[PDB]
């Protein structure tokens, strides 16, 4: 605990809730890019940004 | 520009006006009567303003892809106007210019044919150096302007003049179109004519040099 170096790991006794978002509804384009071979991209962003 | 809707006495009216919506729209809608200023109907889609009516109804401005729409039911005499929709979209910039707007017209009576004619320039205008054709519509009811020049096989598109259709105390409206030419180029096609359509009625005369 003296050394700062060491990082300082905590455990907690009492879970903290956490909500996560991606508000943007994007979208999945499937491109053929290659026989056999496809790349995804985004597509169209449906909604507010 | 303008684009006409057409509503049976106490039946209800689609109205379209503005853009596919991109983002979160509050759409505006004004009532502008003829020659009278423009009114406020709608503000934030369904909410409205004191003294208004629940006959107007605005499509909700949440969803996307679709256009605004203003709903009219059971149309009295009154509420036909002309009707401006001004969007705020999230995604789009400031608008500072109204949409195109629309004419919503009750019928208020039995459709009339237009009665055309027309008439060859003035001799007397030749000696000036200057040529008109000037095709009369009258006797033609609602009010839906339709003009069409041809000279013979292809027509001319610059050169031509029309103004807006008014009522003159009748249920029909006045249509007046002009037409500018050169003394030269009335001998020169063989024959002009003026096509006016209404209502998907289209009405056809001729006119020939001497
Ligand atoms: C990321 O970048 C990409 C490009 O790299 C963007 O993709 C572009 O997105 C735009 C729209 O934002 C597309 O424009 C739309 O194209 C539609 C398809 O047109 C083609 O096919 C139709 C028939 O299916 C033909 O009529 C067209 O021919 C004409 O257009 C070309 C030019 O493209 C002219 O040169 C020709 O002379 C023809 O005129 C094409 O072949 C097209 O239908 C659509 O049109 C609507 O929107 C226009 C806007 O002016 C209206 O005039 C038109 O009447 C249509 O109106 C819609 O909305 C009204 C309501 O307001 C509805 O009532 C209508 O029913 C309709 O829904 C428009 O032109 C573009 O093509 C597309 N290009 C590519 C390569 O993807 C992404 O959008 C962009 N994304 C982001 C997030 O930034
Ligand atoms: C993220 O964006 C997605 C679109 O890319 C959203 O998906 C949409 O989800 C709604 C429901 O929440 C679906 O609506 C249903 O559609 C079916 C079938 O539609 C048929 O009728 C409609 C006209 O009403 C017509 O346009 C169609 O072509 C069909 O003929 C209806 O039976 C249901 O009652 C309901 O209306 C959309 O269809 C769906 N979009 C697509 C492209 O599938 C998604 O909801 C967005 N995310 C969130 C969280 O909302
Ligand atoms: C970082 C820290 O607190 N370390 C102490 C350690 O010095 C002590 O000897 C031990 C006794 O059990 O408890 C732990």
């Amino acid at each position: 605990i003296t050394n700062n170096a060491k990082n300082i790991l905590v455990q907690f006794n009492t879970p903290v809730q956490i909500n996560c978002t991606r508000p943007n509804n994007n979208t999945r384009k499937s491109i053929r890019i290659g026989p056999g071979q496809a790349f995804y991209a985004t597509g169209d962003i449906i909604g507010d940004i | 520009a303008p684009t006409f809707v057409s509503v049976a006495p106490g039946q209800t009216a689609r109205i379209t006006c503005g853009e596919e919506s991109l983002g979160s729209r509050s759409v505006i809608w004004y009532q502008q009567r003829p020659g009278q200023a423009p009114s406020l109907i709608i503000y934030n889609n369904n909410d409205r303003p004191s003294g208004i009516p629940d006959r107007f109804s605005g499509s909700p401005g949440s969803t996307f892809g679709t256009t605004a729409t203003l709903t009219i039911t059971s149309v009295e005499a009154g509420d036909e106007a002309d009707y401006y929709c001004h969007i705020w979209d999230s995604r789009r910039p400031t608008n500072w210019v109204f949409g195109e707007g629309t004419t919503l017209i009750v019928l208020s009576q039995p459709k009339a044919a237009p009665s055309v004619t027309l008439f060859p320039p003035s001799s007397e205008e030749l000696q000036a150096n200057k040529a008109t054709l000037v095709c009369l519509i009258s006797d033609f009811y609602p009010g839906a302007v339709t003009v069409a020049w041809k000279a013979d096989s292809s027509p001319v598109k610059a050169g031509v003049e029309t103004t807006t259709p008014s009522k003159q105390s009748n249920n029909k409206y006045a249509a007046s179109s002009y037409l500018s030419l050169t003394p030269e180029q009335w001998k020169s096609h063989k024959s002009y004519s003026c096509q006016v359509t209404h209502e998907g009625s289209t009405v056809e005369k001729t006119v020939a040099p001497t």
